[PDB]
């Protein structure tokens, strides 16, 4: 005769995320507008570490 | 997998202000002091950081190669500038010498030789009368290559250094009507980098007043006292607003075409009516034209007008001279909570359902800035008594201070164990109270940001709060129907009744039901408003 | 006793979330609330099942249900990290230059609501 | 550290999809329940919103409404009477049910009702030392 | 009692926990989008197959039917006209036929309604039996008479103030909430009207413009 | 009223004046923002050459030269040729980017404004070099936009300091807790209240309008320019419009 | 005419009931003292002497409204307020109202407080479209129809005002007088079969 | 017969609705209630909105019985409402029992 | 073809004519559409582990979302109604609960 | 397969449209009237479940069509017309008539519908000498349009004489569709700047696909009351252009 409980805060089955990607580590963005950029800067920093070496 | 310890924090901090070169290459147990500066150094501080780089560079300056066109913009300047008859002309005039030498400059720097010598000869004679202007204008005319201006040495503190001028405000509104009013990008870049425009502008215990109001029916909202002490509003579930007169005049309106709680049909005639001097005033007053509840009325610092927000996302200002709204800000997408004017009536800010809170000019009615930050509704807000610091608080039991002209977050206290719904200022500018669901009561120290203070003792959700004009006191009201002051000062007690013993100064909890408001004034006064019954 | 179990259900919650007293039919609608909701989510399922050409529905049908529900109805404001890149596009505009005032400016005429139909004549 | 919170059990969600038509298993019914739970107490707090802003305790179904419509979210209708509405429980002893009854119209159409109106409002002023 | 009083509150499920995971590509020339915000234009159907063939990808998907596109490009010019009539209907009078059906957007006929003259004209030239030159005329010069209007006046182009209560007021336009929450936020940080020292500067400019014409 | 604004603004200009004239004077590393500052000191102190001239007027392009700063270079090429990005190497090396169109102006918006874009950091602390002084990071914008004399330099090295924004902070305060431990939304706001107390700017509590006065003369200065009508001023006849109207003609 | 309306539909179920009666029982073979002629619905007191001398269906004749009156000036005194409490009562009066002039004559305590809920909805929402256009017109100092009444008239899907005479007309007016003709058939076949000639 | 204008006509026009609901709820939206032809107009239109679904409901209870006489007594249920409230997207969707 | 903003303003109405803040605002709203109603698509196909964005996914989304039903793409996919009949148990509770009002 | 697209290319000529009408037009307007018909089928099927009947008869498709008065008469006109001349050709001819009059009489309350139904042509245009190409053009008509509905593979299906009710309905789908779009043509081309220009419409150069499109969106929108400020109220369907 007790009200079944559970121990944790009900959650959503799905929910609404407005659409964001996150980009790298702790970043979100909503438009697809720094892809290119992101692409370009990956691949010079891929390279400026290559050289080090 | 386990929640993190208090000192394992403090280490990340550290960790994050080495990687971004903050502090120096050992412990900065030294550092950790500038937190507060007096009024020259803040000045001298922003001066230096306004000069630490350029606004504005990649679009400000012209892309096209088309070195023919620093002829015509100059040529059309000048043109303009002639044939005005105005008192602008004028003091706008003085521009053209630097203007001109440091389109010459620049054109040195990269130009083929046809365009510099078209150029000189097409404008130099006007830099002649003067004589300390002759000097340099005749010195450039024998200078082709850049060794020319770095060798000689009057070129150079021009090249280095940005030349000065002074306008008013209407001037430099003169100068920027035009600028904007074609392509006139060359000359932008040369504002932009070389010249330094200067724009200033033109030339013996306390005693408790009561107020009770009887017939509301669980519609009364909240109320307000204006600073002269002679009109007393209120808002509604209902949307509408009343006022009243404290004094013994009569509120009376006067002439007004136009009206917003009205309607007319197409078969209307706009006429003002002569049967009026029979009502010669009133003692009260509906103000209409909200179409939800009404949350918070607010006077401004004369007296003069009111303003108040509602939950139908709108912000209204009614003229006391009509008792009618005529101006409204439109600037939220959600319900409006909060609002709040400036010491001497120079802004008001808003606290929004929408997580955000944002800034207003009596001039404008679209925003100014906004303070994004908070994680969820921003219920209360206040303005410092210098009017430049701004707090707000949350639902998320944080409070955060933030920089009015910058915009930007400078301060974050926790510790409310539940929401936030008042705010208080003592008008030393020290410290900042804040009270809640959680029924404590927390005085802030701003300079240093850490808890100064914490008093116990009511027993329901504290909804207002208010200094002393010397800090004395600060009172506060509850949900358990209680008004108690509070001393915060040396002066010590013995009073332990409950929790918090030598600050509790006096109760009053009479026949009174919800309470609404708490004010002071000048000597010793402490208007309080709510509704009773009995 | 008097009340089912769902009723109490629903007293608790609201006893959570800090109501000390309420109307009684609040938690009737409560009750209808969660029963509309209920239903609404299956319909939806059934449909989005029967497009996959399958039997019975199962739970991916209902997630995707859900999903497509939530995308509409059940919204609230937009999160942090958008509102603050907007505030920044925004905070970067000059503020007015202060000057000495006889009591607070207003905005110009032509944006307050101080204009009079047109069409309407007027007399004197 | 230890807390609980009440939730709807599997029996009221498979009793509702059974007025649908639709015979459901195990695990959609914990998703569903939980589901529900969560919807419940978003529209709870966010009715609570409003109430906290005019300083009053007792909560409303306009309240409840007016939260409805802002999220975006049809209201109910039916249930602002301000008056109790008790439930009966059948035979057996597990089900129950509202009392819905029958109500001749013509006699409420053809009658006469005056209303009273409400009373103004006014303030008196009330001084006092201490 | 206190203590446990915030324990069980409302604990609202982080929108971003569920963000999309961006895998970065090869970086070349072929693959780019053409967003609509950088071309000052609607996309073709051509430039739409890229984009849309790119985020298919991401999903694990081979390619697209070729029909999609043709419906997703009659689906946005559709949507664009959808908000244009929402915000054109703030600010004009038009008709109806079949009760919703709006086609007429001037603002002539408008008959009102208090004049006898226009209750007669109503019945009649309304209910037409479902026109040679001289009569269309006179029906012309009846209707324009009707409408009341003796000194019509007109509005500036649409701006920012007109869009954002359009969008306020209708709503039903752009039912998606991701759509809606994220645009009318930036369409709030693009309002503006002149303030007075502007208007100061346009009087001036009018006094030297008159003054050189004379 | 109008007493009071006018002794505040009074009590406003007086400080502007003397802070202008009369500085006040304020460790193995010296900040970068330690060096500014003392470089404007100095600079006081020097009387000009030209009468209506001021010294005072580029503190960080001077202090540039005075020694060796590691920077981030841009590079706008002329006509419809792009934009790229270079950074110095540790070993007399370099590297560049793509060359990115003029239209995709979605970077070259934040450095209009001089504040650091949040995808750049994620990657420049990748990149193991010391570039940052104190959150900022300098950066060096070249142009080859418009130039015919078909020399070596042709460019105007212009510095500009790019300060970091309360978005940068928050993508802080996002990166620092995705370490393996767990955290609590009140221990996220301990965090975050941390940060901003240690690197925010010195508070000017004091209760008289003079102050707010000073600060938005200094503020409507420093950004005088940046209406409305400007700035649709300058998009009206930048690149893309330009490209845009070339397809018109047909 | 709607008080007089609904008065008629109940004569008429009550009539149709004594036929139905009689006619069975007499088709078959007080079974020999017939009912009796019931009763007319007393005609209201102002349709009734609208049904004085001067026959308004006369030729020549103009009515026109008086600008100097109060009405088409549109002058009065504020309406008495109430609660909310109350105006759920008087709104659930009219409803019920309007559902018997409809031709119910019962319903479930459900649909009514339901009805009276939409009721409430659609009246926020006509005053809230009021009140923005209202504004709208304040600041721009002109309207895109004649007056704000005919803008939100067309927003919620009626066509214009002056559709309402034709509502009216075809909805009320005509609706009493179908009624009315009704009775009186009905009444003169009980009046034939009673007592036959 | 005769064809007076329109504002002779309204105020013949006896709405069902009081008009005192009618200053009610134009009170909310913050307007004078005093004007009684916009009392009338807001009234009727109210009316109308209330007949179309009394008429939508009466029609589908008279279809409901056809296969498998006049004198019965019209009662309105809820599967009568339903089809003719959801003409104006409204969803009825309402539990029978509880537990 | 070439299309702009004012060749579909053509269509509503000739005459009238935006601002550039207009034009800019309105051009972002499209690219936020179309991101939004692909992705709905892709997902409606990921669902029925197909390979290739079908136009039937499209059709289903349009329809169910955005309430847009596109005219010229065929009637493939138009669900039968049904009898949506219910189960033995609810109209055995419905019976009980007549009976118990019954008296 | 079969296709309409050379019989409706003729067919709306007939409703002021060009000598020579587009194909394509045509093509799409064969897509859109059948989409129509079958939810409209669709919704009769839902309508005769309440009677119980598992039968589409007329009284089902003509309870659909009971809220337009004019619609609904010109409905009942042609039935009159069509028992009429099946009369000629050979319940005494009367059938139609009877069903749609006792339908109408039996859900009527107001006296509203019966207002339709009451109020020398069929002479004066037969003076002629017509003694069968009339019958085998109608059956080529009537069979063909059953084959081409593909009205077989349902749980409900249509019986004769509702049949004859679906083809005038396509019909009149058609020329409703062809006024919409020329309305919209009308509207699109005026620039005009003279008030009588503009004012007389209240009365290439061929009608292309966009108009259709443009006609169909704007028809698709229904002005409901309970739908400002919010999205919570839509009226989830499709617009009936016939009905």
């Amino acid at each position: 005769l007790d009200c079944h409980y559970s121990g944790h805060h009900p959650q959503p089955a799905s929910f609404c995320t407005f659409g964001s990607r996150q980009i790298g580590r702790g970043y979100y963005v909503f438009d697809s507008r720094w892809n290119r950029l992101r692409c370009a800067l990956n691949l010079m920093v891929e390279k400026h570490l290559n050289a080090q070496l | 997998m386990k929640r993190v310890r208090t000192e394992q924090i403090q280490m990340a901090v550290s960790c994050y202000l080495k990687r971004r070169q903050y502090v120096d290459s050992d412990g900065p147990l030294k550092q950790g002091l500038r937190l507060s500066q007096t009024a020259e150094e803040m000045a001298a501080n922003l001066t230096v950081q306004s000069e630490s780089g350029c606004a504005n560079i990649v679009s400000a300056a012209p892309c096209q190669a088309e070195p023919q066109q620093y002829e015509v913009q100059f040529g059309r300047l000048r043109n303009f500038l002639t044939d005005s008859d105005s008192q602008h002309s004028h003091e706008v005039m003085p521009l053209l010498y630097p203007l001109f030498v440091y389109l010459h400059l620049n054109l040195v720097q990269n130009s083929p030789k046809s365009t510099v010598e078209s150029f000189y000869s097409r404008f130099h004679g006007m830099f002649l009368q003067n004589a300390s202007q002759k000097d340099v204008i005749e010195q450039l005319q024998t200078t082709q290559t850049i060794q020319d201006i770095l060798s000689n040495f009057k070129l150079r503190a021009f090249l280095d250094n940005k030349y000065v001028v002074r306008l008013q405000e209407d001037s430099y509104n003169y100068l920027i009507r035009y600028l904007q009013s074609d392509n006139n990008t060359a000359l932008c870049k040369v504002l932009t980098l070389h010249i330094h425009l200067d724009v200033q502008p033109a030339k013996s215990l306390t005693t408790i007043c009561f107020y009770a109001f009887y017939n509301t029916e669980q519609l009364l909202n909240t109320a307000e006292i204006s600073p002269d002490s002679k009109l007393l509003a209120a808002g509604f579930d209902n949307s509408c607003i009343k006022l009243w007169s404290l004094r013994s005049k009569k509120l009376k309106s006067e002439p007004h075409q136009v009206d917003v709680s009205r309607i007319h049909l197409a078969c209307d005639i706009l006429e003002e009516e002569d049967d009026e001097d029979d009502n010669a005033g009133t003692e009260m007053k509906i103000l209409r034209g909200h179409c939800g509840p009404v949350y918070s009325t607010r006077f401004l610092a004369d007296s003069s007008g009111l303003l108040s927000c509602s939950e139908d996302m709108s912000i209204r200002y009614w003229d006391l001279g009509s008792f009618t709204n005529t101006v409204l800000y439109q600037g939220h997408a959600y319900p409006v909570w909060d609002l709040d004017i400036s010491p001497y009536s120079l802004y008001f800010a808003s606290g929004s359902h929408d997580r955000t809170a944002r800034l207003w000019s009596f001039d404008r009615t679209y925003p100014l800035r906004i303070y994004a930050g908070h994680l969820a509704d921003v219920d209360c807000v206040k303005f410092h008594p210098n009017s430049n610091y701004l707090a707000t608080g949350s639902t998320d039991k944080t409070v955060r201070l933030w920089s009015a002209q910058q915009g930007n977050s400078v301060r974050l206290f926790t510790g409310h164990r539940g929401p936030v719904l008042s705010l208080a200022f003592s008008p030393n500018g020290k410290y900042l109270a804040s009270a809640g669901e959680d029924q404590r009561l927390k005085l802030w120290d701003l300079a240093s940001g850490t808890l100064y203070k914490e008093l116990r003792g009511h027993t329901d959700n504290i909804t207002s709060l208010t200094f002393s004009p010397d800090s004395g006191l600060i009172a506060s009201a509850s949900m358990d129907n209680s008004v108690r002051v509070w001393d915060i000062r040396n002066t010590y007690c013995s009073a332990p009744a409950d929790g918090s013993s030598s600050e509790l100064v006096g109760v009053y909890t009479g026949q009174m039901s919800n309470v609404l408001s708490v004010q002071f004034m000048a000597c010793n006064l402490l208007l309080v408003t709510g509704i009773t019954q009995e | 006793k008097n009340a089912p179990r769902d009723a109490l259900v629903m007293a608790q919650i609201l006893k959570d979330m800090g109501i000390t007293e309420y109307e009684p039919r609040v938690i009737n609608q409560m009750l209808e609330f969660a029963f509309r909701y209920v239903t609404t989510i299956l319909d939806d399922a059934k449909i989005y099942s029967s497009h996959a050409k399958k039997p019975n529905v199962d739970a991916d049908d209902v997630r995707l249900a859900i999903q497509c529900r939530a995308d509409q109805s059940f919204t609230s404001p937009p999160p942090r990290d958008f509102l603050l890149d907007i505030a920044r596009q925004k905070n970067q505009t000059p503020l007015p230059l202060i000057k000495p005032y006889a009591g607070p400016r207003l905005p110009p005429d032509r944006y307050c609501l101080t204009a009079p139909n047109y069409r309407l004549k007027s007399l004197i | 550290e230890e807390r609980r919170f009440v939730e709807i059990p599997r029996e009221s969600v498979r009793l509702m999809a059974e007025s649908t038509g639709l015979e459901l298993s195990d695990e959609v019914a914990a998703l569903l329940a939980e589901d529900v739970c969560y919807r419940l107490r978003e529209a709870t707090q966010n009715s609570s919103q409003f109430m906290k802003h005019t300083k009053r305790r007792k909560l409303t179904v306009e309240d409840f409404n007016r939260a409805l419509r802002w999220s975006s979210v049809e209201a109910v209708c039916g249930y602002g009477s301000q008056e109790a509405l008790p439930m009966r429980p059948a035979r057996e002893g597990e089900l129950y049910f509202p009392e819905d009854r029958e109500v001749n119209l013509v006699e409420l159409a053809l009658a006469t009702n005056i209303p009273k109106g409400c009373a103004e409002t006014a303030v008196r002023v009330h001084v006092s030392y201490l | 009692s206190v203590r446990q009083k915030f324990d069980h509150r409302f604990q609202p499920q982080n929108p971003l926990s569920g963000a999309q995971q961006f895998v970065a590509k090869d970086p070349q020339d072929d693959d780019d989008l053409k967003l609509c915000s950088h071309t000052m234009m609607l996309p073709t159907r051509g430039q739409l197959e890229g984009r849309m063939i790119v985020t298919a990808y991401e999903h694990g998907l081979d390619n697209v039917t070729e029909e999609a596109v043709s419906a997703v490009v009659y689906a946005v010019e559709n949507h664009l006209k959808d908000i244009l009539t929402s915000v054109v209907s703030r600010r004009k009078a038009y008709r109806l036929r079949d009760g919703h059906f709006k086609y007429a957007f001037g603002s002539n006929v408008t008959p009102q309604p208090y004049l006898k003259n226009s209750v007669v004209a109503y019945n009649n030239l309304i209910e037409s039996p479902p026109p040679p030159p001289d009569d269309a005329e006179q029906q012309a010069a009846l209707l324009l008479a009707c409408s009341g209007d003796t000194l019509p006046a007109s509005l500036p182009p649409v701006n920012m103030y007109d869009l954002f209560e359009a969008l306020q007021v209708h709503r039903e336009v752009i039912p998606t909430h991701t759509v809606y929450a994220l645009n009318i936020e930036r369409i709030i940080t693009k309002l503006w009207h002149p303030n007075h020292e502007e208007l100061q500067q346009d009087k001036v400019h009018r006094q030297r413009l008159a003054a050189k014409e004379g | 009223m109008q007493q009071a604004l006018e002794l505040a603004l009074d009590r406003a200009e007086y400080v502007i004046e003397s802070a202008r004239q009369r500085p006040p004077k304020r460790s193995g590393r010296k900040s970068v923002f330690q060096k500014l500052y003392d470089l404007y000191i100095e600079e006081c102190e020097k009387e000009p050459e030209v009468k209506k001239l001021r010294r005072n007027v580029n503190l960080l392009e001077k202090l540039v030269m005075q020694e060796t700063l590691s920077c981030l270079v841009v590079n706008l090429y002329p006509g419809n040729e792009g934009y790229s990005l270079m950074l110095r190497g540790k070993n007399g090396s370099d590297s560049e980017t793509i060359r990115l169109p003029y239209e995709e102006g979605e970077l070259l918006e934040y450095l209009d404004a001089e504040e650091l874009p949040p995808i750049l950091v994620d990657l420049l602390e990748k990149s193991q070099v010391n570039i940052f002084h104190c959150g900022c990071v300098i950066a060096e914008i070249r142009d080859y936009r418009q130039s015919s004399n078909m020399k070596s330099p042709g460019y105007q090295s212009r510095h500009i300091l790019l300060r970091p924004t309360m978005q940068t902070l928050i993508c802080d305060v996002h990166s620092i807790t995705s370490d393996n431990h767990k955290w609590t939304q009140e221990d996220k706001l301990l965090l975050e209240s941390q940060l901003i107390l240690a690197t925010a700017e010195p508070l000017c509590l004091d209760p008289s309008i003079a102050v707010t006065c000073t600060a938005n003369r200094l503020l409507y200065n420093k950004q005088k320019m940046n209406t409305r009508p400007m700035k649709r001023c300058f998009k009206r006849y930048s690149r893309s419009s330009l490209n845009r109207q070339q397809d018109l003609s047909h | 005419p709607c008080s007089l309306t609904i008065h008629t539909i109940q004569l008429i179920q009550h009539n149709r009931r004594l036929r139905n009666l009689i006619a069975t029982a007499q088709a078959q073979n007080x079974x020999x003292x017939x009912x009796x002629x019931x009763x007319x619905x007393x005609x209201x007191x102002x349709x009734x002497x609208x049904x004085d001398c001067k026959n308004p269906n006369a030729p020549f004749q103009i009515r026109h409204s008086d600008p100097e009156s109060d009405f088409y000036r549109g002058k009065g005194e504020p309406v008495t307020e109430l609660s909310w409490h109350s105006c759920r009562q008087l709104l659930y009066q009219a409803v019920a109202t309007i559902l018997a002039h409809a031709g119910f004559d019962c319903a479930n305590e459900s649909v009514l407080e339901t009805l009276t809920d939409v009721a409430h909805e659609y009246c926020l929402k006509f005053t809230k479209l009021l009140r923005f256009a209202v504004d709208r017109e304040a600041r721009l100092g002109q309207t895109p129809f004649p007056d704000v009444m005919e803008q939100v008239f067309h927003e919620v899907g009626i066509g214009s005002v002056l559709s309402l005479q034709k509502f009216w007309q075809h909805r009320i007016k005509d609706y009493h007088s179908y009624m009315l003709q009704i009775s009186k058939q009905l009444s003169e076949e009980y009046e034939r079969i009673v007592n036959p000639e | 017969t005769p064809l007076v204008d329109f504002l002779m006509q309204l105020e013949d026009y006896t709405p069902t609705i009081p008009d005192a609901v009618t200053g009610y709820y134009l009170n909310r939206a913050g307007f004078e209630a005093s004007d009684p032809r916009i009392i009338r107009l807001i009234s009727l239109a109210a009316q109308k909105f209330i007949s179309d679904i009394a008429n939508d409901a009466l029609q589908h209870c008279k279809m409901k019985g056809t296969a498998s006489s006049k004198d019965r007594k019209y009662t309105l249920t809820m599967e009568d409402l339903t089809p003719a409230l959801s003409e104006y997207g409204i969803n009825v969707k309402k539990p029978h029992y509880f537990t | 073809t070439k299309k702009k903003l004012q060749d579909l303003v053509r269509e509503v109405d000739p005459n009238e004519q935006l601002d550039e803040d207009v034009e800019e605002m309105l051009l972002q709203i499209a690219d936020d559409f179309i991101e939004s109603v692909v992705t709905a698509a892709c997902q409606l196909a990921r669902h029925r582990k197909s390979s290739t964005l079908e136009v039937k996914d499209v059709q289903l989304h349009l329809e169910r979302q955005w309430n847009m039903w596109i005219p010229g793409f065929g009637s493939e996919e138009i669900r039968p109604y049904k009898k949506a009949c219910t189960t033995e148990a609810h109209k055995q509770r419905m019976a009980l609960i007549r009976k118990t009002t019954k008296k | 397969s079969i296709s309409f697209a050379t019989e409706l290319q003729s067919m709306m000529y007939s409703l002021g449209d060009a000598r020579r009408p587009l194909h394509e037009t045509a093509v799409l307007v064969e897509d859109v009237v059948h989409t129509q018909l079958i939810n409209l089928l669709q919704q009769a099927a839902e309508v005769s479940q309440l009677r119980g009947a598992r039968v589409i008869t007329p009284e089902d498709l003509l309870f659909l069509m009971r809220k337009d008065k004019k619609k609904l008469r010109r409905l009942l006109k042609y039935m009159f017309i069509r028992d009429y001349k099946s009369k000629i050709v050979k319940n005494n001819a009367n059938k139609r008539q009877k069903i749609a009059q006792d339908f109408l009489n039996s859900i009527d309350q107001t006296g509203e519908l019966l207002a339709m139904f009451e109020d020398x042509x069929x002479x004066x245009x037969x003076x002629x000498x017509x003694x069968e190409s009339r019958q085998l053009s109608f059956s080529k008509k009537a069979s063909k349009f059953r084959d081409w509905l593909d009205c077989s593979s349902m749980e409900i299906k249509p019986n004769v004489v509702a049949m004859e009710i679906l083809a005038y309905l396509a019909y009149e789908t058609v020329a409703q569709l062809v006024d919409l779009a020329l309305l919209v043509r009308q509207d699109m081309v005026t620039k005009a700047g003279d008030p009588f220009s503009h004012a007389i419409s209240a009365t290439s150069d061929a009608i292309q696909p966009c108009h259709i499109r443009e006609a169909i969106r704007r028809y698709s929108h229904r002005i409901g009351p309970l739908s400002p400020f919010t999205n919570a109220y839509r009226r989830n369907g499709m617009a009936f252009l016939a009905c």
